[PDB]
């Protein structure tokens, strides 16, 4: 069963919104709707609040063993 | 000056400038106002998609002249980098295609990162947003400067800014001055109020 | 002939395409990927057969496509040593007849692997045959094609790699025979 | 009819491996020699 | 060593490269084969002795 | 100027071989054996593989060999030849 | 890219034929994209193979008759060569019999040949 | 390059607005829409 | 280049690499040194380890070994420095996995 900590930590914040709205920047699939939205970032922040992303992130151990979690899935707070 | 010292850590860099700074205090602790004549210079490679064309149209038509404003086209079916001093503008507005570039100026509220020469703690280098205004000098809120230490006597600021989408979130999440009050040695914090608002 | 054979890759898919299931995808580039090619050992390919593993879709930093991993397997066209096959003629020379089925081309037929009583022709550029004392001295055959018998007799695999700093030959051929007994003119046997 | 050409393959470098080279292996790395002292034409072109 | 890597240009360890990201993609593994006929051992065990 | 061939020419030249009979009897007999012996079972060449397809005429003009048979008093446990 | 197997396995031509046939049963049922002349290149190799396939007398087989074809022609002392090519084949004398089969008067006799040649004039 | 993107231009002159070095040409009145970055010497330290 | 008075941009030495670390940033990192800076591509074969160009292996006399990688400027300038000492740094490379 998975070990590590439930909570998302800052640095997996900020990676997963820099590749989604790399992602959002070119012609992706988006999810949550835009208030006339121009910047990729600013998506990225609406989807993260929303839950959205198509990402899991894969933690590694130092061992070569690792653990999967859904983004919608780690507990997050600003 | 050797090889290592010199050109290997110490790598120059471009995309950059630097200037004289004053207060103004009628800004927020998150922004820095840099002048006009900077913000046309430093220019940001941006990729043209279905949310967001028709802005960049907006800015194509203008040239290099009114401030939000474009300076070359890089397109996805050929890589050629046009070069907007010639040729009608508002039909290569018009023949853009997603994936295509345009290279635009600064704007209101873009993340620009921010630096005080002599380093000594992870602190002397943040992350603010970006402003526009006609002098020629960076201003920005007095509450900051106790970490960079900086004094209005006539000093120097650096300044960069970005060019790739995760490198600009990693600039924002992380080195945001909104998420760095607190001084990383001990818990103490430093942004805060400072001589004439403490009487 | 053809021939199954078995393969592992691994590939990417654009940002602009996860709408989609990434099985139907990664079909669509594989088979692009290959389409109409020679294998150097194998020689020319046809199509998939199947996939059978798909690894998890990585993604990297600075690129949006998502990266994976793939096992599948695939039909190649690899005539084995003395298998009978049948094909068009492609056209004459005097270092033998061409032979081809169409969608491939690169067969030879020497005179050695040529009936016996004759071995040339009039100069002229068709093959001509003889018998020995029946048959007309001169039958022949023709470029745009007769789907003619052969026994494959002789292969070859050549590198058509570059060399050298950068800036005739095919990669595969074979050999037919039709000398064989009970073997020869298609009108007759 | 063609055979298959790899385009690329993504690769990362794993080691850096220091080592001597012989007088053999410096005469196969070479391009050409080198048996002159001078440098220039003594023409007015300057000629290498 | 990071250190190594600033030398090289290629992302450190630490930090936001210590962990990979995979995509949520639309993906079955191991989808049904396609079946053949030809070839079972049941038609082709050797004849041999 | 202009390197020098890759070969300089040389002032002595090799000194002719003397002739000798039974040295050329030996000679011969070199060239006899280092063709002969190859033959003998310590000499080893690939095993067989990588066959096309079962065609009885494998059977009919198959390869005969029988393992081979060293001294089992004299090397260790693991000698045996399988 | 990598092989794992070069020589994973044969096939009869129904084999490739009915793999042929369902790939054109879905021929260009997708939208006009026209992603790039590969899609030609594909289309050429395809079709081209059909329709010389279409020549060969394997022609309209089916499943049942190959496999029903293997258990009653298990016991004649064949190969899988001689098995799979002369599904391939077809043969309706016992002239090309001989050059298919190798040692055939050491291996075989003229009444096996006849029962071999009915059954696959008949079955296929 | 030589051309603009893609028509009769042949030559090249240089031109920038702030700090660096664009190719102008002169079929567009453009800069052959590529430019190069000039390299130079210097910060170090007629024939023999 | 250097600085004003010859068109050089800026300045980011070492105490600035370091604050970057500190707050542990990485593509920030990679960008800012060697995207933007001096990135530059070059070629090298896996047989031997050793440097090339334009597709093309002179050491090995061969074609099928060579591939292309990004660097540093400053980096292939010193692989290409090393190697009039006698000092051999030869390459091992691998999948990018
Ligand atoms: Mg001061
Ligand atoms: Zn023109
Ligand atoms: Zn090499």
């Amino acid at each position: 069963k998975r070990i590590t900590t439930p909570y998302m930590t800052k640095y997996e914040r900020a990676r997963v919104l820099g590749t989604r709205a790399l992602q959002i920047a070119m012609c992706a699939p988006v999810m949550v709707e835009l208030e006339g939205e121009t910047d990729p970032l600013l998506i990225a922040m609406k989807e993260l609040k929303a839950r959205k992303i198509p990402i899991i992130i894969r933690r590694y151990l130092p061992d070569g063993s690792y653990e999967d979690w859904g983004v919608d899935e780690l507990i997050i707070t600003d | 000056q050797g090889r290592f010292r010199g050109n290997l850590s110490g790598k120059r860099v471009d995309f950059s400038g630097r200037t004289v700074i004053s207060p103004d205090p009628n800004l927020r602790i998150d922004e820095v106002a840099v002048p006009v004549h900077v913000a046309k210079i430093l220019t940001f490679p941006e990729k043209v998609n279905k949310a967001n064309i028709n802005f960049l149209r907006k800015l194509v038509q203008n040239g290099p002249e009114v401030h939000p404003g474009a300076n070359f086209i890089q397109q996805r079916h050929t890589q050629m980098k046009r070069f907007l001093k010639y040729g009608n503008r508002e039909k290569m507005a018009q023949e853009l295609k997603y994936g295509d570039i345009v290279e635009r100026h600064l704007i209101d509220g873009d993340v620009v990162l921010f630096n005080r020469q002599p380093s000594l703690h992870k602190l002397s280098i943040m992350a603010h947003l970006a402003r526009v205004k006609p002098h020629r000098t960076f201003r920005f809120n007095e509450c900051v400067c106790t970490p960079y230490n900086a004094d209005f006597d006539g000093d120097e600021m650096n300044l960069h800014l970005p060019q790739t989408e995760e490198a600009k979130a990693e600039a924002l999440v992380l080195m945001g001055t909104k998420a760095n009050l607190v001084t990383p040695r001990n818990g103490e914090p430093l942004i805060a109020a400072i001589q004439d608002f403490l009487t | 002939m053809f021939v199954l054979v078995e393969m592992v890759d691994t590939v990417r898919i654009p940002p602009w395409q996860f709408e989609r299931k990434l099985n139907d995808s990664i079909a669509e580039e594989l088979n692009k990927k290959l389409a109409n090619k020679v294998v150097y050992n194998v020689g020319l390919c046809i199509c998939l057969f199947d996939i059978t593993k798909l690894e998890d879709a990585y993604v990297f930093p600075g690129d949006g496509a998502s990266h994976t991993k793939v096992h599948f397997r695939c039909v190649v066209f690899h005539p084995f040593l003395d298998e009978i096959l049948i094909g068009k003629i492609k056209g004459c020379s005097p270092e033998g007849v061409h032979v081809s089925l169409g969608f491939f081309d690169d067969i030879l037929i020497p005179p050695e692997s040529l009936q016996q009583p004759a071995k040339f022709d009039e100069a002229e550029q068709v093959w001509v045959w003889e018998y020995e004392t029946e048959e007309g001295a001169h039958d022949l055959y023709m470029d745009t094609g007769e789907e003619i018998r052969f026994r494959v007799v002789d292969e070859s695999f050549v590198d058509t790699s570059p060399t050298g700093p950068s800036s005739k030959e095919a990669p595969y051929t074979l050999v037919g025979s039709i000398s064989e007994p009970g073997l020869g003119l298609l009108s007759w046997w | 009819k063609e055979q298959f050409r790899e385009t690329d393959v993504a690769k990362k470098i794993s080691h850096i491996c220091f080592g001597m080279k012989s007088p053999e292996e410096m005469r196969q790395q070479a391009h050409i020699q080198v048996v002159s002292k001078n440098l220039y034409s003594q023409d007015n072109q300057h000629a290498p | 060593g990071v250190s190594e890597c600033i030398i090289m240009g290629i992302p450190m360890n630490i930090g936001t490269g210590l962990f990979k990201l995979l995509h949520k993609a639309d993906r079955d593994p191991n989808p049904p084969k396609r079946p053949l006929i030809f070839d079972t051992n049941e038609f082709h065990i050797p004849l041999v002795t | 100027l202009k390197p020098p061939p890759l070969f300089p020419d040389t002032d002595y030249k090799p000194v002719p071989l003397k002739t000798g009979e039974g040295e050329e009897y030996m000679l011969a007999l070199k060239q006899e054996l280092r063709e002969t012996m190859k033959r003998m079972p310590y000499f080893i060449e690939t095993p067989e593989e990588r066959q096309d397809i079962e065609r009885y005429s494998k059977r009919y003009m198959k390869v005969y060999k029988e393992e081979w048979i060293p001294d089992w008093r004299r090397l260790p446990r693991e000698m045996m030849p399988r | 890219m990598e092989v794992k197997d070069a020589n994973s396995a044969l096939l009869s031509n129904y084999e490739v034929f009915q793999l042929l046939t369902d790939l054109k049963e879905q021929r260009k049922e997708s939208g006009k994209n026209k992603h790039s002349s590969g899609q030609q290149n594909l289309n050429t190799i395809t079709y081209e193979t059909l329709k010389y396939i279409s020549k060969t007398p394997c022609r309209h087989q089916s499943p049942e008759i190959v496999r029903e074809f293997l258990t009653a022609l298990k016991s004649h002392k064949l190969t899988k060569a001689e098995k799979l090519q002369l599904l391939n084949h077809r043969p309706v004398t016992a002239v090309e019999i001989q050059l298919m089969v190798e040692e055939s008067e050491e291996r075989l006799t003229e009444e096996q040949i006849e029962a071999l040649l009915h059954t696959v004039t008949s079955i296929l | 390059r030589g051309r603009c993107p893609d028509c009769g231009s042949t030559e090249l002159v240089e031109d920038s607005h702030y700090s660096q070095s664009q190719l102008v040409c002169s079929d567009c009145g453009c800069v052959v829409t590529e430019g190069v970055l000039t390299t130079t010497f210097s910060d170090e330290g007629s024939t023999g | 280049t250097e600085g004003r008075s010859r068109d050089g941009g800026l300045r980011l030495g070492e105490m600035e690499r370091d604050c970057l670390i500190g707050y542990g940033a990485s593509m920030l990192l990679l960008e800012r040194l060697m995207i933007s800076s001096d990135a530059f591509e070059v070629d090298v074969c896996g047989q031997c380890g050793l440097l090339g160009y334009s597709g093309w292996c002179h050491y090995c006399k061969s074609s099928c070994h060579v591939s292309s990688l990004r660097i540093p400027y400053a980096c292939k300038l010193l692989f290409q420095e090393l190697q009039s000492m006698n000092i051999i740094p030869r390459l091992k490379l691998s999948k990018y996995n």
